[PDB]
């Protein structure tokens, strides 16, 4: 939720990069909550 | 146990080296199949997996390790990684052959690509003559 | 073992932490004063230190006078960025004899 | 002024946050405060890289120092200029495109002119470099034309 | 082939039951030193990915991966970037730009 | 000497079932009774216990010296509406403390320590026209501050030099 | 949720009862499927897939030559939901 | 630089007084803390004593080594618990610490190169000390050879300058320039050996796997920084040939780092594959540095400081898992979440650095390092995209093949987490997200 | 009810306590020594330079704080100069 | 105490390739009506070749097989909670030794269930030695 608010309220690239960066990594993090192979390779995918 | 000690070997070039070779790596002698030395080859390592995935063997199977599918001393394949449940394994084997997913999508995008860059100059209009704006100097009329 | 054991542990049992393995009053010194000289100590201190830093790289004195220059340049009739480094009346200007065949770069 | 409910609760709001802080400044802050005077630093003219010799150097320090300095002034004089810039974007919103183009047009001037002189020098620019860069530039200007003509 | 299914089971039999013994040991984890049950593939499989130039040879296939992998994108890379550099820095000594109209004037 | 473990050794007493296809396929009945003794094991009549030399290693003074101030009024109001509910009375006052005191924290230093022109690094405000409708004050308006050096002066114009 | 075997047992009884290629009569948990019963090999599939729709999981091949009698379906049954009791 | 130096010298009796790690720790770390407070250093040298000073360069590194050599200090503990000859290591660790802050308090570039091959020594004797392989003889002879073989012409290049100008120092070298090939060659090969080129990396996975954490980390850390900080005060006078021969090295830096980053991809061990992830960096790092822009050596330097940081820190975990699980893989250490939960956040919150983590320093040493290959030339967006897409495939396979799925199930009982590795991991990643408050003292050296 | 097997977390919440000690010891002498600054002693104003008159070094600046960094602790600009 | 066997017989085929057909025909049509009738309807084209001999049987395996392959759904249907489901280990237990790991303030929460895993443990080394040996 912090990297949505930072997101948002920012108009410069190099934050809403700040934004994007975290929000892509927490978002990588909570596919990959389940602990199995398919969320494993789903991880891998949003990720890249 | 080290790297020195635990080591592939040279090539065997031998029945009886190659027996022997396939008694040092837990594997029946029917089973070793040496890599052929083309310079990129591994002299005495079995050849192993290669199939279409590590995904493809059974999870049924009491497996020692079951986060890698395998026995206890069965010797790990020469590619691990790449076919790893991570990457390049599936569980069935595909429907079609690989040149048939890329070839329906390309032709499917350059079918619309073609068909939309083809009416780009034609576009729907409602019977509209112009957007007024009160530039200076207009003098512009009604119907009244 | 028993319950009573797990209920009311021991004192002189310790699960030791990073640093000694060997005697508890150890421990208990090091983990203080490394968390003393690390953490209070350079991350606490030395950004407070750091945070009221004067002008060491000349950034707000730049800032002040870049407010400064635009307010005279504004005033006259002078750019406000100069495009020459120096006056050209102090170029020396050598002639194209004097340079003969020369490498000149722009 | 309450025109509309909004407006007088953000009134209302904006009260109930204004009054203690001003009332913190000027009861507490304000009192106890002594009066301590800061000045603005100013510095003189050392003589440029054109007076300096080629074995010396105690003053191609100065003049290094001063062209540092003349680089840094000079980037926040387009620093300043790109936000009087930004803020006439803001203030002007929908109406930019009439008072900004003269505030865009020094500031094109502005970093043309900050290319000139500092342009292409690299990360080591001394006052030696600038001087080359300039002498070469007009050079070319006396030969060949101004830059962007041909030649 | 079934007696080779056969011997390969027993074999495996063999080694499920020496992993029985020696993963589910008290003693070994009674130390307290943690560490890992021995296992000749992974030595194998370390060794073999750290030992393997000792199996090089110099091979035209060999040399021909290491020529089309490595060394071709190098010199069409550095072709690309030398070709790209030496037309912008000929325009731009030439004098065919002007100073308001040049790309990346880093301000 | 130390003990990361305590006294009691460490070692696996679940044995080979805990996998899902050990038990699918053939197994000892005395291995069964293992795993039905091992399950009847793992449940627990009664929840964790309240030991107070866990909480006191877990509780540096500083945070027990700043928050025994709450703890007496969740002490007081414990027995008039129970300890659960007090404590949720106790938790949302120090919270609403905290967020008042960030709310007139970033007020006093938007109002009074905005970035200034005789530093770099401040929250450096700038704000947008407000609108003007009929029924405002002066509603024929032109914006001010069109001269060109009014735009991001940032108090330059206020400036003593 | 919670089982028990006699809950296990009525399910397999009962749905085993419901199957029509068997008699209700002459059905006990210790009856043989190949030789006891009416059965060939392409019933068994159908049992062990009704027995695999009914308790949630599905049964591998070797495990499914392994049971020929309701008694291991229970005990197959209570293996992987884990009773015990 | 006199006080810190006598501080070190004065504080090498520590080591034959006997039960006095710590207290050699502590006093290291203050050591940090007053060259926190000695900060007033701007573009020149100043602090000026006995051939000794310092700009914001090298002040950044000076503060950087420190701090790896506190840290590794507070890393080797099994050195403490075993007395595996400590007094021996921590007058290693001193000497070496000596060695490095006069190598970049130096005026001349002669101290420089003097106590940058007196530098070898100590890391030679931790890798054929300290190691716990059969390779540690394979090791420290590759970081020996392969950095001899390249700085040994470059003293000669080093007097060739000397005569040509007459003194080493870094301001009047400045005014010189020259156009002499096999002087660019011996001048760069050294610093283009040991920081790692492409071509020429072989001695670093080498010296990564077999050395000690304590060893490690003064090659990843720093030790690579001094091959950055070289071609920093050697590019300014040798602008030229630089200009004529930027594209092969460019391009080379270029192409690996994408087929480094490959290489990742497809490795099992831990700290083989942290080594080269020092390759792909630090391969962004020489690409912007003989782009001579402004841009360029200001986010190198940044890259270079928070690289430093962050590899230190990554090779900080993988000897975390190493001393629990007997040998460090993949294989081994696959799912290490459900052993220990509380280290997984410093495993991400560091291998998310090793990419681009927003908040650290390393975003911004690679926001700006890739505006100085941009503004190169457009040939190099490309393989810019791959390598960077590449670098965060591999970064993010380290975290998600070692921190998530199903446990080993062969693995005996270790050792939990420690007082002292939350600490560790604590002081690599903290100063990644509180140094971008004040980052022009890691961004402008010029 | 049924116990959940989990690693033991004595360790991080230790660790997170000696460090949350440790960072309010840091910061409770600094937000006294900050806010004795900042009221008791309070800021610079800004002024003209008088004709007659040198300033000093560290009268450049326009906080207490920097002031005494720059008096007592940092060399001045023109000593490194 | 078995594992299963990597033989495989044609009986072993034929069953392997009715399961697979059946969980693809379901897969195909979702009602379970129609699913019976073609149920039934593939019940008759299995029991029409029971007659032939072992080749022509091996012959019409491997075509069922083939157009097996040829007929797979995009997407068959399979038990989460089984292996290839979507909700297969959700969750990983780690190994009891973990719970050996904890403080004995932490230990204290709870002391009946630790002295029981004492004598767990008392019983399993006495177990461990007369199965395993010395
Ligand atoms: C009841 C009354 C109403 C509620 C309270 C109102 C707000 C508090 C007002 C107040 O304290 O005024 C006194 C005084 C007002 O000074 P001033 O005359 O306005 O300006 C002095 C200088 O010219 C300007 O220098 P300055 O340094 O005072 O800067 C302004 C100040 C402004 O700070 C504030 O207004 C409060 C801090 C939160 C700001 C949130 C912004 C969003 O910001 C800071 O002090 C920055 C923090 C200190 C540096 C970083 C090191 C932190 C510790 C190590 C880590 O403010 C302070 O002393 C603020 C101290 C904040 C830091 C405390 C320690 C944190 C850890
Ligand atoms: C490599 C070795 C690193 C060793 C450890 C270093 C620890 C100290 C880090 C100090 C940096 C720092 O934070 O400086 C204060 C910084 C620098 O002070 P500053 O405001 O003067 O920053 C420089 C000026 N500008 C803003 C233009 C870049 O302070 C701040 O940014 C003010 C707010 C601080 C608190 C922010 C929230 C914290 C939670
Ligand atoms: C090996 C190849 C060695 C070539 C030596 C050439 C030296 C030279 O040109 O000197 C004369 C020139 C002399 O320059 P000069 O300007 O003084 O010329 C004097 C001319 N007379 C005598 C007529 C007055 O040297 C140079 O131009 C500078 C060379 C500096 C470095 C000298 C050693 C070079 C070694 C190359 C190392 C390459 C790095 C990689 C190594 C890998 C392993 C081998
Ligand atoms: C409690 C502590 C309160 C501290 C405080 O008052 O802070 C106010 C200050 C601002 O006030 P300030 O800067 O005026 O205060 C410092 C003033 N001097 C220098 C005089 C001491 O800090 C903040 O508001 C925190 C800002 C954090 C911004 C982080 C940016 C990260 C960007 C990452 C993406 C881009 C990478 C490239
Ligand atoms: C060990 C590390 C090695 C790093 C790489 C080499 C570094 C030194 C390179 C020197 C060459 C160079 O960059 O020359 C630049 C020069 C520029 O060209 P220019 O001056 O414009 O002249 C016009 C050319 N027609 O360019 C030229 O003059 C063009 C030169 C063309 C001939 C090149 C011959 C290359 C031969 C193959 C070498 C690589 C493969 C070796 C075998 C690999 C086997 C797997
Ligand atoms: C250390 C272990 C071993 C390492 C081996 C790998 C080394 C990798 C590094 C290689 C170094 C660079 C090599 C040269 C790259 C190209 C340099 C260059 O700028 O070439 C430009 C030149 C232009 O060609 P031209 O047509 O003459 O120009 C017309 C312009 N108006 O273009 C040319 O001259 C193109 C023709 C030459 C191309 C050479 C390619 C060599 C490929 C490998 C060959 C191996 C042996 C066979
Ligand atoms: C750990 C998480 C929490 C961190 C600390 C957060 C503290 C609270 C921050 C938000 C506070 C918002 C409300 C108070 C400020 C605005 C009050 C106001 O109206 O002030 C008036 C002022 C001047 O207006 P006037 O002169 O009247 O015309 O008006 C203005 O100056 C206009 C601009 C107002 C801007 C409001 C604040 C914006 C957010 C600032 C965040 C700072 C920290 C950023 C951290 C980023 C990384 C996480
Ligand atoms: C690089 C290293 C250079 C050589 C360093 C030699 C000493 C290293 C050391 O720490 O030795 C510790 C050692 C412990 O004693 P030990 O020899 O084991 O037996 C006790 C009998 N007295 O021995 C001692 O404590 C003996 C101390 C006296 C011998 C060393 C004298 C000083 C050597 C130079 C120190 C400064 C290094 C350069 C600056
Ligand atoms: C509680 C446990 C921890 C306590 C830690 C206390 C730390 C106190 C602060 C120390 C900061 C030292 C920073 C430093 O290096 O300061 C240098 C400075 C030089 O002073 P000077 O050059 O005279 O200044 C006038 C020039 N304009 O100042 C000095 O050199 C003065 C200090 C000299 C110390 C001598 C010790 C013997
Ligand atoms: C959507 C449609 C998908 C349909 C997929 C299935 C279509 C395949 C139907 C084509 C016909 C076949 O493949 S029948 C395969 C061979 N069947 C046999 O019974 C082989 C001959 N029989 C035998 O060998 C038998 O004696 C045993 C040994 C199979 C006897 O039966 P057990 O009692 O099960
Ligand atoms: C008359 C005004 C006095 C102000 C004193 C401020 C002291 C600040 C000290 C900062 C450095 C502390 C290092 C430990």
């Amino acid at each position: 939720v912090l990297s949505m608010m930072l997101l948002i309220i920012s108009p410069n690239l190099i934050s809403i990069l700040l934004g994007w960066d975290g929000l892509g990594l927490v978002s990588y993090c909570l596919v990959i909550y389940f602990q199995n192979i398919k969320s494993y390779n789903a991880g891998m995918l949003t990720a890249l | 146990g080290w790297n020195k000690d635990y080591k592939p070997g040279p090539y065997p070039q031998t029945e009886k080296e190659r027996l022997a070779a396939a008694k040092k790596y837990y594997l029946l002698p029917e089973e070793y199949k040496p890599y052929a030395d083309d310079g990129l080859g591994y002299g005495d390592y079995p050849k192993l997996g290669y199939g279409l995935g590590v995904e493809a063997k059974d999870s049924y199977y009491p497996w020692d390790y079951p986060e890698h599918k395998r026995n206890q001393h069965e010797p790990i394949s020469a590619d691990h990684d790449l076919y790893s449940e991570d990457r390049w394994s599936q569980a069935e084997p595909p429907r079609y052959s690989n040149a048939y997913y890329f070839a329906c999508f390309l032709g499917v995008m350059s079918g619309c690509l073609a068909l939309y860059y083809w009416l780009d100059d034609k576009k729907m209009y409602r019977p509209v003559a112009a957007k007024q704006y009160p530039s200076p100097g207009v003098k512009h009329y009604t119907f009244e | 073992l028993t319950t009573e054991d797990f209920a009311n542990p021991s004192p002189k049992n310790w699960q030791s932490y990073g640093f000694d393995y060997k005697d508890q009053v150890e421990d208990r010194k090091a983990t203080k004063s490394t968390f003393f000289v690390t953490v209070t100590l350079c991350l606490v201190w030395g950004s407070f230190y750091w945070a009221y830093l004067p002008d060491t790289q000349f950034r707000n004195w730049a800032q002040r006078e870049g407010f400064l220059e635009l307010r005279r340049r504004e005033l006259a009739g002078v750019d406000l960025v100069s495009p020459n480094y120096v006056d050209p009346a102090s170029i020396t200007l050598p002639s194209d004899e004097d340079l003969g065949d020369t490498e000149i770069i722009i | 002024e309450p025109r509309s409910p909004m407006a007088s609760f953000a009134e209302s709001v904006l009260n109930v946050i204004d009054g203690p802080i001003t009332w913190f400044r000027e009861s507490i802050v304000e009192p106890n405060q002594q009066k301590q005077n800061w000045y603005h630093q100013r510095f003189r003219r050392v003589p440029t890289i054109d007076q300096c010799y080629t074995d010396d150097a105690v003053c191609r320090f100065e003049a290094d120092q001063q062209f540092r300095r003349d680089r840094m002034v000079d980037n926040e004089i387009v620093n300043i200029l790109r936000q009087r810039f930004e803020d006439c974007t803001l203030y002007e919103a929908p109406d930019h495109m009439v008072k900004c183009r003269p505030l865009m047009d020094q500031y094109e001037k502005a970093t043309e002119n900050w290319f000139i002189k500092y342009g292409d020098l690299g990360g080591y620019a001394n006052a030696k470099t600038a001087y080359m860069k300039q002498k070469h530039r007009l050079i070319w200007e006396r030969r060949h034309g101004p830059v962007g003509s041909g030649m | 082939e079934q007696e080779f299914i056969k011997r390969k089971h027993e074999a495996t039999l063999k080694l499920r039951q020496e992993f029985l013994k020696q993963s589910s040991n008290p003693y070994r984890h009674a130390t307290g030193e943690g560490g890992t049950v021995f296992d000749a593939g992974l030595a194998r499989f370390q060794a073999m990915r750290v030992s393997n130039y000792e199996h090089f040879k110099p091979t035209g296939k060999s040399f021909r991966t290491g020529l089309f992998a490595v060394v071709l994108p190098i010199a069409l890379y550095a072709w690309a970037l030398k070709a790209e550099r030496d037309g912008r820095e000929e325009k731009y000594r030439t004098g065919q730009v002007a100073y308001k109209d040049r790309q990346f004037k880093f301000i | 000497g130390a003990s990361e473990t305590g006294g009691v050794k460490p070692m696996v007493i679940a044995g080979r079932m805990v996998r899902e296809r050990e038990r699918l396929i053939g197994m000892s009945p005395e291995e069964r009774a293992w795993r039905k003794q091992w399950l009847k094991d793992q449940e627990l009549h009664h929840g964790p216990r309240k030991v107070p030399a866990l909480e006191l290693e877990l509780n540096n003074p500083i945070k027990r010296f700043y928050r025994a101030p709450l703890d007496k009024v969740c002490n007081v109001l414990e027995p008039v509406l129970g300890f659960q509910r007090a404590y949720t009375v106790r938790f949302w006052t120090g919270k609403a403390l905290l967020a008042l005191t960030g709310i007139y924290a970033g007020a006093y230093y938007f109002k009074y320590n905005q970035n200034d022109w005789t530093r770099k690094g401040g929250w450096r405000v700038i704000h947008s026209r407000k609108q003007c409708v009929p029924g405002d004050e002066g509603y024929p308006k032109v914006s001010d501050r069109s001269a060109p050096s009014d735009y991001a002066a940032r108090g330059f114009n206020e400036s003593p030099l | 949720p919670p089982l028990s075997l006699k809950l296990i047992n009525e399910r397999v009884l009962l749905v085993l009862k419901l199957y029509d290629k068997i008699d209700p009569s002459k059905l006990n948990v210790e009856s043989h499927f190949i030789n006891d019963l009416g059965l060939d090999s392409l019933d068994h599939v159908e049992v062990i897939m009704a027995m695999e729709d009914e308790f949630g999981f599905e049964i591998p091949d070797s495990d499914a030559e392994k049971l020929l009698k309701p008694a291991d379906i229970i005990k197959y049954v209570a293996d992987k939901e884990d009773v015990y009791e | 630089m006199l006080k810190i130096i006598f501080f070190l010298l004065f504080l090498i009796p520590f080591c034959f007084i006997n039960n006095m790690y710590w207290m050699v720790q502590i006093m290291m770390f203050f050591i940090s803390f007053i060259f926190l407070l000695m900060n007033n250093f701007m573009n020149y040298w100043s602090e000026i004593s006995y051939f000794l000073g310092c700009d914001m360069l090298s002040y950044g590194l000076i503060l950087l080594s420190l701090w790896i050599c506190s840290l590794m200090l507070l890393a080797s503990e099994m050195i403490n618990k075993h007395n595996n000859y400590k007094n021996l290591f921590l007058l290693n660790i001193i000497i070496l610490l000596l060695l490095l802050i006069l190598t970049f308090s130096s005026m001349s570039l002669f101290m420089f190169y003097l106590f940058f091959e007196s530098s070898l020594i100590p890391t030679l004797f931790l890798i054929l000390g300290w190691g716990y392989q059969p390779e540690r003889l394979q090791a420290g002879l590759y970081l020996l050879f392969y950095t001899l073989l390249v700085s040994l012409p470059m003293l000669i290049g080093i007097f060739y300058v000397m005569n040509k100008i007459g003194s080493m120092n870094f301001y009047l070298m400045n005014n010189f320039m020259f156009n002499y090939d096999l002087l660019y060659f011996c001048l760069l090969c050294a610093f283009l050996v040991k920081m790692p080129m492409f071509l020429v990396h072989l001695w670093l996975p080498k010296a990564h796997v077999e050395a000690p954490v304590s060893g490690s980390m003064i090659l990843a850390g720093i030790m690579l920084k001094l091959g950055g900080y070289g071609m920093l005060r050697v590019i300014s006078f040798l602008q030229l040939m630089n200009l004529k021969y930027s594209f092969v090295w460019i391009s080379i830096s270029l192409v690996g780092g994408v087929l480094v980053s490959l290489v990742c991809l497809r490795q099992t061990d831990l700290k083989a594959l942290i080594a080269y992830s020092s390759v792909a960096h630090m391969g962004i790092v020489l690409s912007g540095l003989l782009t001579m822009t402004y841009w360029g050596l200001c986010g190198s330097y940044t890259l270079m400081i928070a690289h430093g940081l962050c590899s230190s820190g990554l090779f900080c975990l993988a000897n975390v898992s190493y001393e629990r699980l007997g040998s460090r893989s993949m294989l081994i250490n696959k799912g290490l979440l459900n052993f220990m939960p509380s280290m997984t956040l410093w495993w991400f919150l560091l291998s998310s650095a090793n990419m681009a983590a927003p908040p650290t320093l390393n975003l911004l040493g690679e926001i700006s390092l890739l505006n100085s290959i941009v503004s190169w030339s457009w040939i190099s967006m490309i393989l810019l995209s791959f390598l960077s897409f590449f670098s965060a495939a591999y970064t993010l396979y380290l975290y998600s093949f070692s921190q998530h799925g199903k446990l080993f199930s062969g693995v005996y009982s270790f050792s939990s987490g420690k007082i002292r590795e939350y600490l560790l991991m604590l002081l690599h990643w903290l100063p990644l997200n509180l140094l971008i408050l004040k980052s022009e003292s890691f961004m402008l050296w010029l | 009810h049924q116990m959940i097997i989990k690693p033991s977390r004595f360790q991080w919440d230790k660790f997170k306590d000696l460090l949350h000690f440790y960072v309010m010891l840091g910061v409770i002498p600094v937000t006294a020594l900050v806010l004795y600054a900042n009221i008791f002693v309070g800021p610079a104003q800004l002024a003209e330079i008088p004709e007659g008159y040198e300033p000093k070094h560290w009268e450049y600046e326009k906080h207490p704080i920097s002031r005494f960094i720059s008096r007592y602790i940092l060399n001045s600009d023109q000593q490194n100069y | 105490a078995q594992v299963p066997l990597a033989i495989v017989s044609h009986k072993r085929q034929v069953c392997s390739l009715y399961k697979r057909a059946l969980r693809n025909l379901e897969s195909w049509y979702d009602r379970r009506n129609v699913y019976r009738y073609r149920a039934v309807q593939l019940r008759a084209r299995f029991d029409e070749n029971r007659s032939k001999d072992l080749g022509e049987g091996i012959r019409l395996l491997a075509c069922g097989q083939r157009e097996l392959f040829e007929t797979r759904h995009f997407q068959p249907r399979n038990f989460a909670n089984s292996a290839g489901g979507c909700a297969f280990e959700r969750e990983v237990i780690p190994p009891d030794w973990v719970l050996d790991y904890w403080h004995p303030l932490e230990k204290a929460q709870y002391p009946e269930y630790f002295a029981k895993r004492e004598q767990r443990k008392k019983e399993f080394v006495t177990w461990w030695e007369k199965q395993y040996g010395k």
